[PDB]
């Protein structure tokens, strides 16, 4: 509810000692980057601390209880009651900015320490104070205010905001927005739409910063950051490997042509031909690609898409080009920084895991950022490989409802997908694959409930949830609330350790009964 | 002479046209349209071969199935750029992976053998079946040569060269600079070489008499269809060509012969 932030929040703790407390995702570290960039710039101390989940959390903040008073956290702790949880003092304030936007009410309403940097101007329904806090009524609308989990609008916009403010914003700042907006969209947490108008903001703001002009920009040395608005396709890290991968292995391309089953590889080959592209060069690395190749090809391939099927090939994206030879685009920084968080090779020390992302983003560590897009590689391969496995060999069953998939022990490459953001992006990828080939109409409106081996020795397995897929979804998920009460009923043993709650674990035993239990609830 | 008829300006026009509509309307037994799935599958798989049966081709164009056997070299060549620009309206991007489309001619009507090859077959379009023996390795060899004037530093226009003798340059437009006549690498056109051995079938060679053996020599896509040791069909021209070394040995002017192989399939 904070209306001012130059005011209200930086020159409240520019004479104090801060303590950052940053949730692992790519958006919540480019939020730190840009907040350590204005700190660093104002000589003000922090200290930043990794914080995993809602038990680590609770723990870090007993830690440092005592040596910190101002507390500012991203991208975590709005949805729940910190206060009851945490038991702060008067002196301590918290400062909270953070996307989820079924936000707590308690939090919302509370002037003493809770202090939401969140925007008052997005679509967020806030009930009446009096009826909630002064009895029916009260329990209505808590059902239809907590019904859904949809995310909102990015921290590193909001940063960015706060730097434009401050006038201490440079390209590396805007750089860093964007890259949280694109990752914000490949997770697919955020509308059409609302995509649509922040990438018309931030190119609002990039057109005001690289402000081109005849003999400046000219005599302007070459290794300046220079970022640009391009209308580019929709393939995935489709300038480090070849083209050929890149279609056979992106989530738009695979699906809409079927890949998985061979008359999907006949309907590629005629796509191939159409566009008139011998087969040697398209497998090739794209930097070692004949020239007059690559001349128009983003023309020719949209047109011989449109042919095949295919309407949505194009999309809104920006770039950046910091000398002779470096060159990315918003996604390939995206799915390195998301590998890099992940990894199950480097799972000791996964402390120096969230090291290793973060300092992937800087300009001096370009060596890390190779290595994340090699495992971004992987791991879309294996995705793929998974999906088509699962699709081919029919192991989603529609159990009611919602469908239901759960991943063999034996099954190659499992355990990259015991991690949560792994498992969501397979969950998304495999029911929109399992959409675009399935016939029944009726199971083309589904949700899908993907299960992973978790933990061998306990017994536990992850289990996830997404909406159900739409031409133009709201991306409100009620699995979190569904998934609590079936645990209540069957009084099963399950953790909600993760900040979305449409994440929880599950021991074997209890899976059959939570379930059934699930399937009667949502009749 | 059917070679001087099918050279005609207006003959070879003609022939053009049949062909060009038989591969653009060409009916199967269900109505299908053959060759627009053949050339779906040659230009999908990168291919510059495109196989016609001869049965078809005889029962949609008689004419033209009489001619073919008795002038294999002019019709062929007419067949060749009819499909290229079949190809290339229904593909217009195909001139990237390709230069030029080749028609295999399948099912000839006539067969024949290896020891019953006379004079009476010269330069015509013959099928025999044999067993490999021998397979060189491939080799570039000159297409087009693109001879060059030292006179003005001008190229002379490409030379086509042929299986049986050695071309010999032109004429400058006006600095008649035979001698010095160079060629260059850049510009050159070369294709694929591979001269196989195939000799009579062990089973059906007669007891009394000998296996006989007749070269074969192989082109561009046709190169390395073959394994020493393998039975195949083969379909090609048959074609003269003088050795004064041969000559020399049995004391009495004879000729070697050899076959340009076009179609080969293994059985
Ligand atoms: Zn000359």
């Amino acid at each position: 509810f904070v209306s001012d932030l130059r005011k209200e929040f930086f020159d409240v703790i520019v004479t104090e000692r801060v303590l950052l407390l940053v949730a692992p995702d790519v958006d919540a570290l480019c939020a730190c980057k840009i907040l350590q960039a204005l700190f660093q710039c104002d000589h003000v101390q922090y200290t930043l601390v990794p914080v995993s989940g809602w038990q680590e959390l609770e723990t870090l903040f007993l830690e440092h209880k005592e040596q910190f008073r101002y507390f500012v956290l991203i991208n975590c702790g709005a949805n729940i009651d910190l206060l009851e949880t945490l038991q702060p003092q008067e002196e301590a304030i918290f400062y909270i900015c953070d996307t989820h936007r079924p936000i707590d009410v308690v939090n919302i309403y509370n002037d003493s320490q809770v202090k939401l940097l969140i925007r008052q101007d997005d679509d967020l329904e806030i009930p009446a104070y009096d009826d909630i806090f002064n009895e029916a009524r009260r329990r209505e609308i808590i059902f239809d205010y907590e019904q859904y989990e949809y995310h909102g609008t990015s921290s590193a916009m909001m940063m960015f905001e706060l730097a434009w403010i401050m006038s201490k914003d440079s390209n590396d700042m805007l750089w860093w927005a964007i890259v949280g907006l694109t990752d914000q969209w490949v997770q697919d947490r955020i509308t059409q739409m609302k995509y649509v108008t922040d990438v018309g903001t931030l190119q609002r703001h990039v057109s005001r910063h690289n402000h081109r002009n005849e003999d400046e920009e000219n005599s302007l040395s070459i290794d300046c950051m220079r970022i640009a608005f391009e209308y580019d396709l929709r393939l995935s890290l489709y300038q480090h490997w070849s083209l050929y991968e890149s279609i056979c292995n992106s989530c738009y391309t695979s699906a809409t042509l079927k890949l998985w089953s061979l008359q999907g590889q006949k309907k590629l080959q005629e796509f191939l031909a159409d566009m008139g592209m011998p087969l040697k060069q398209v497998k090739q690395k794209f930097n070692s690609m004949d020239i007059s190749l690559k001349e128009n090809l983003r023309e020719m391939l949209e047109e011989s898409a449109n042919k095949f099927g295919m309407k949505d090939v194009r999309v809104q994206t920006f770039s950046v080009q910091f000398g002779f030879k470096n060159k990315f685009l918003a996604s390939d920084i995206v799915f390195a920084v998301l590998s890099l968080l992940e990894n199950t090779e480097r799972d000791e020390k996964g402390t120096d895991n969230f090291i290793k992302a973060l300092d992937s983003l800087s300009r001096s560590n370009l060596d890390k950022l190779h290595t994340g897009l090699e495992m971004g590689k992987k791991l879309l391969c294996a995705i793929q490989q998974t999906v088509a496995s699962c699709i081919c060999t029919n192991l989603i069953l529609s159990q009611g409802p919602f469908l239901y998939c759960y991943l063999m022990e034996g099954t190659p490459d499992v355990k990259m997908f015991s991690n949560p953001i792994s498992l969501c992006l397979l969950c998304k990828y495999l029911l929109k694959s399992f959409v675009c080939s399935t016939k029944n109409k009726r199971c083309k409106l589904l949700p899908l409930v993907l299960a992973a081996p978790l933990d061998a020795e306990k017994g536990t397995v992850i289990m996830v949830g997404i909406p159900p897929e739409a031409e133009s979804s709201d991306k409100k998920n009620f699995f979190g609330r569904a998934f609590e009460k079936a645990a209540e009923s069957t009084s099963s043993r399950t953790l909600h350790n993760h900040f979305d709650m449409s994440i929880i674990e599950l021991r074997t035993e209890d899976r059959s009964k939570f379930l059934d239990a699930l399937i009667s609830l949502l009749s | 002479t059917v070679r001087e008829w099918v050279s005609m300006a207006a003959t070879r026009l003609e022939i053009y046209h049949r062909f060009k509509n038989f591969l653009r309307t060409h009916v199967d037994e269900h109505g299908h349209n053959v060759f627009k799935e053949k050339i779906s599958d040659m230009c999908k798989e990168n291919k510059e071969s495109l196989p016609v049966n001869y049965e078809d081709l005889a029962a949609r164009e008689h004419v033209l199935a009489y001619f073919l056997p008795e002038a294999p070299a002019e019709m062929l060549k007419i067949f060749d750029e009819a499909a290229k620009e079949v190809v290339l309206v229904m593909y217009p991007k195909y001139d990237r992976i390709a230069r030029e489309i080749h028609v295999r001619i399948s099912h000839l009507p006539l067969v024949e053998e290896l020891r019953s090859l006379r004079q009476l077959h010269l330069n015509q379009l013959i099928r025999t079946s044999g067993v490999v023996t021998c397979c060189t390795g491939v080799l570039p060899q000159l297409s087009m040569v693109k001879y060059n004037c030292n006179k003005c530093n001008f190229i002379l226009g490409p030379f086509f060269q042929s299986q049986n003798q050695e071309v010999r340059p032109g004429s400058c437009p006006e600095c008649q600079s035979f001698g010095p006549f160079e060629i260059n690498m850049e510009e050159t056109v070369y294709q694929n070489y591979q001269r196989i051995t195939i000799q009579e079938s062990p089973g059906k060679v007669a007891a009394g008499r000998l296996p006989r053996s007749k070269d074969a020599i192989l082109l561009a896509d046709l190169v390395d269809s073959c394994k020493p040791g393998d039975e195949i069909e083969l379909t090609g021209i048959y074609h003269n060509n003088y050795d004064g070394s041969l000559n020399t040995a049995n004391g009495f002017p004879v000729f070697a012969t050899v076959i340009l192989a076009n179609h080969i399939t293994k059985k």
